[PDB]
């Protein structure tokens, strides 16, 4: 299952 | 920045037999950046039915292809890999060699 | 046996050429099971392996939507490495993300990873305790000093002691007969002289899994560490991995050499003499 990735370095 | 040359093996899925179908491997590992271009000859000229495997990378951060195609050796083929890439001042190309 | 599970995503930018080329693979162990290429045309989470085949039609929704997800964000990220390192807008750049968990024999959580790399070195990656981060130069601190004060690593918790956690054991159960076999190595020797006095002794492990595995020559029972020739395990193309150790040996000394295979899938460790 993957991640869910919304954050911006 | 970083820029890694590539690890490169070529190789038979099986000890090679005269005449028994096969699979014709060339790993390639270690390198960075991705871009990259692995072509297997035979006889010196490039097989046009090649795949290879999803771009990963290992734990360093380095990247791995597996271009392989099916094969039947012979006596008299000769087999190579010609990978391709900005580490390399002209193109690193590698018999391949029953033993190894 | 301990299971992970890793999710390996690369994006890289092409200035002039469109918009950057997205990868992610899915792995069990050494097994892949899906991938996502956002230069393909289908622009879905597409299976790998055959035991992933059997999960539903809300499983590919669900998964391609996240994956555009990251692919998106990660483009963005790309272009703020690009300000934060004062890089132009004219060359290639590489961000790779790596995330997963690894689970215990129980099938307990043991370790959970969500990390980048910019460029092919460390960039910023979530630390053990789960609450920290380790970044690896002034423009990594940034996001470190960004993501500690908005709770990111938090926030990743429920996903990485959960979500991976039960995804990995639903996998490793559904993919049984694969991921829980153990192959051992079949192993032979060869042996070819170099010279009148020299001669090439090759140990070879073949048809194994999983991947890790240890050959080791030694003379007169001590470790030939210096003098090995030692390939990088490689893939066999069937699912299966290689790998072989040689040394040069001076000829009519054979006998005092051998090679040393360690396997999970090996009762005893495997003593092979020519």
């Amino acid at each position: 299952n993957y991640n869910y990735q919304y954050r911006l370095f | 920045m970083i820029q890694r040359t590539p690890k490169i093996q070529v190789y038979s899925r099986h000890p090679a037999e005269n005449g028994k179908s096969n699979f014709l491997n060339c790993y390639v590992s270690g390198f960075h950046p991705s871009d990259i271009e692995v072509d297997l000859l035979k006889n010196g000229e490039r097989i046009e039915k090649v795949e290879h495997s999803d771009l990963s990378f290992s734990k360093d951060w380095s990247f791995y292809l597996l271009y392989y195609t099916e094969f039947t050796p012979t006596e008299k083929d000769e087999y190579a890999c010609r990978v391709n890439h900005v580490t390399l001042s002209q193109p690193k190309i590698v018999k391949w060699d029953r033993d190894m | 046996g301990s299971h992970s599970m890793r999710y390996f995503s690369t994006s890289v930018s092409r200035p002039g050429r469109g918009e950057p080329r997205f990868i992610a693979v899915g792995y069990v162990d050494d097994t892949q099971f899906v991938r996502f290429d956002s230069d393909a045309a289908s622009q879905r989470m597409e299976p790998r392996a055959p035991w992933i085949e059997q999960e539903g039609p809300e499983y590919w929704d669900e998964e391609t939507g996240k994956v555009k997800a990251h692919s998106q964000t990660d483009r963005e990220n790309l272009r703020i490495a690009l300000r934060y390192y004062n890089q132009s807008e004219a060359g290639s750049h590489t961000l790779q993300m790596m995330f997963g968990c690894d689970v215990g024999s129980d099938g307990r959580f043991l370790r959970g990873y969500h990390q980048y790399a910019y460029d092919g070195k460390d960039y910023i990656a979530l630390k053990e305790d789960l609450r920290s981060w380790t970044a690896a130069d002034m423009a990594a601190q940034i996001t470190k000093r960004k993501w500690e004060a908005a709770h990111v690593a938090e926030q990743q918790r429920a996903y990485l002691e959960g979500t991976c956690v039960d995804g990995l054991r639903r996998y490793l159960e559904n993919g049984k007969e694969t991921l829980q076999r153990t192959d051992p190595p079949k192993t032979h020797m060869t042996h070819h002289p170099i010279s009148d006095h020299e001669a090439t002794l090759r140990c070879w492990a073949l048809g194994f899994y999983p991947a890790e595995i240890t050959l080791t020559w030694q003379r007169d029972g001590e470790d030939q560490t210096q003098d090995t020739e030692l390939v990088e395990t490689r893939p066999a193309g069937d699912g299966t991995f290689q790998k072989w150790a040689a040394v040069v040996v001076p000829s009519g000394e054979e006998q005092r050499y051998t090679c040393h295979v360690q396997h999970e899938g090996l009762p005893k460790p495997l003593t092979l003499r020519w």
